[PDB]
């Protein structure tokens, strides 16, 4: 209870299985509420739509007793392309804020 | 099932955007390099024949050429508008001004 919120990051080379070793951990937890917020269900959205979808998927996780959420392929959520560089700022800010916001008491 | 075939003309730029990991293989489409291949293409396209062919060979066998195949359906059809005496010369001149970087 000193730490209600935790996080972890899976890293490696490309083409190595970092989305089938992150679903098998979530599946074998037997938590009540489990979700997956991937980048293939929001093809073509602008920045604000992505922010709203992320906010909703996180809000629905604040109304249970203990939950797990998977954000796979970060570098595609905030569009990255080595030339430039170029990317979205609003999504990065939303992420950097949402990883430090403790949920209501006892959850 | 599914199958996607994409065609591009600039591989390096695509390689820079990290868009060459998504594709699962790659094929390479070359250009006419050896003179014999150019002669075969002319023979099959149904154009200059008889002694004309011969003279072309005499001037092209001892050298290398570099020309695309959509660009050789225009030179033939751009050197046919002259009188029936200078067609060969105009074709050779156009190829020389085009066949750069052998
Ligand atoms: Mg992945």
């Amino acid at each position: 209870d000193r730490t209600p919120l935790v996080s972890v990051l899976l890293e490696g080379p490309p083409h190595s299985g970092k989305t089938a070793l992150a679903a098998k951990i979530a599946e074998e937890s037997n938590f009540p509420f489990i979700k997956i917020c991937s980048p293939d269900k929001m093809i073509g959205f602008s920045e604000t739509a992505k922010c709203q979808a992320m906010k909703k998927i996180f809000d629905d996780a604040y109304k249970s007793q203990l939950s797990c959420v998977v954000v796979d392929d970060i570098e595609r959520l905030l569009d990255y392309v080595p030339i430039g560089p170029r990317f979205s700022n609003l999504v990065l800010q939303a992420l950097l804020v949402l990883l430090k916001k403790a949920p209501p008491q006892g959850r | 099932k599914l199958l996607i075939i994409g065609t591009t003309s600039r591989k390096d730029v695509l390689q820079e955007m990290e868009m060459l990991n998504a594709f699962s293989t790659t094929i390479h489409v070359p250009n006419i390099a050896t003179g014999e291949q150019l002669l075969e293409a002319l023979e099959l396209l149904g154009n200059f024949k008889d002694k004309e062919r011969t003279t072309i060979a005499q001037q092209v066998k001892g050298k290398k050429v570099w020309i695309g195949i959509k660009k050789l359906l225009m030179l033939i059809e751009m050197s046919l508008q002259m009188d029936p005496e200078y067609r060969v010369r105009k074709f050779l001149a156009l190829l020389r001004e085009e066949g750069a970087s052998p």
